[PDB]
């Protein structure tokens, strides 16, 4: 999962 | 000896990354849910969630990190995050009043403040003892930022896949520190060892926090006061 | 005619429930993440999350609601919540400045404020038009609180199971309103119809909000600014 | 699911 971490990692 | 151009660069990009992800004015804290004296849980959740984002921006600028697989980057971040936070938070820690001072009296957190956010003395006591020891090592900016990147690039985390590549990264970084201290730091021939031990302390600290956060997050009345990012990072999804 | 003791009781427990879940001073808003002029998303997410809890406490005191299965209670709440919020928020809406005024200038939200929280004119325009019409019906406390409980106990929601029991509840309540107006409200022989239509408007409004929230929640940079409860209630898990 | 709603509904 980790939707937010993926985004924040651009 | 003297440091190579590559080592020197590493130091440079690391210190730059630190400045870009640490606001010494703490002015952004007025955007958090206010502190209240579990009255302190909303504000500290807002504080940690903020720091996690900064820790992420920092890691993104570590040489080599960006070139790992996302899986690994998430794995390193999910397990080192609170340690980077404890590490970076030394900058606001003060020995004169034994607390983290962040631009005001409202943003000054002692042990009693964090006890109102759902944590016990079992964590907060070794933590303060940790922050003092670390404070007492009087680290250079270069050393402080190195130590954090070393902690991030630990290959002995649950979930890492390319432990070979991550170990190479961490060693490269440790050489830079071991070197830096030798050359640029007078009277620190035990310091490297002292910093390495500081890492071992952080693991204990990570464990105690994880126990307590698990206790906290298992109660919906409290976990609802946490943030989606906190929940993601400190949560246990694979 | 005159209302029965049972009907009278229903009104009584409903108005009490409203007072217990609505703080006319809005003093709790200083505990939200501050308003900023998507700069307004953190504060309005904090506002809605707060209101959802109040809407839950209200529903818990509606006669019969507590005696439904949890499944159904969650189903009714997950789909009516934003409508109750729009409904209850009429109490703070002001015609003189066309905005929701909540104890200060910082807590005064016009259309432009909510546009900085990720919503479009497509929602906010019919919404304000809604709030004005509803404002213009000059409802009694008893009528306002009835209308909300009617909206909560709508059986035509996705997910309900005992539609038979919920319809019985809603009818019982509608009789109370239809009756109340007849007896206790002078010059309101079209009012019941006008209130029923207000319900039909809310469904459209629910739909537009759901479209926009779905847009908003699908972007992690924005959904991370939402709250665990908001995400639970407005999210689509079965 | 709905961990929070269940709690809030006591
Ligand atoms: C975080 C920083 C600073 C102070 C740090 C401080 C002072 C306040 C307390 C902190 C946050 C401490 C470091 C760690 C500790 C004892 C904690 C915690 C916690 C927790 C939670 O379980 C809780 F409670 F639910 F919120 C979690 F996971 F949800 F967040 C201030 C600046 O140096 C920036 C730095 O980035
Ligand atoms: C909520 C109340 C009051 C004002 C209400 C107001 C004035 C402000 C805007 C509100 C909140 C409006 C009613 C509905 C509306 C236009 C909205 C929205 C939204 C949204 C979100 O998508 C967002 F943006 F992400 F936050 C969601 F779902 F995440 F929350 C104030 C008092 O009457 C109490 C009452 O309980």
């Amino acid at each position: 999962r980790h939707k937010i971490l993926h985004r924040l990692l651009q | 000896h003297m440091l190579s151009d590559e080592q020197m660069q590493i130091i440079n990009s690391l210190v730059e990354a630190h400045h870009k992800t640490y606001d010494d004015s703490y002015s952004d804290f007025v955007r958090f849910r206010p502190p209240v004296r579990l009255s302190m849980l909303p504000h500290l959740a807002d504080l940690v969630s903020y720091s996690i984002q900064k820790v992420i921006g920092f890691a993104k600028m570590i040489p080599g990190f960006r070139d790992l697989t996302a899986e690994d980057q998430i794995a390193l971040l999910k397990s080192s995050a609170i340690e980077i936070i404890m590490l970076r938070s030394n900058q606001s820690f003060s020995l004169e009043d034994m607390s983290w001072s962040c631009g005001g009296p409202d943003f000054k957190y002692c042990i009693n403040d964090v006890t109102k956010a759902g944590h016990t003395l079992e964590l907060l006591e070794p933590l303060v003892k940790f922050q003092v020891g670390l404070k007492k090592l009087k680290l250079h900016e270069e050393e402080h930022v190195l130590l954090m990147a070393i902690c991030l690039l630990s290959p002995d985390r649950p979930g890492v896949q390319d432990h070979v590549r991550i170990e190479a990264l961490q060693d490269r970084l440790c050489d830079v520190l071991q070197a830096y201290i030798r050359i640029q730091h007078p009277g620190g021939r035990l310091l490297y060892a002292k910093m390495i031990q500081k890492l071992a302390d952080l693991r204990s600290l990570n464990e105690e926090h994880s126990k307590q956060y698990r206790s906290l997050s298992f109660q919906p009345e409290h976990s609802m006061q946490l943030t989606p990012l906190v929940l993601e990072v400190f949560g246990s999804e694979v």
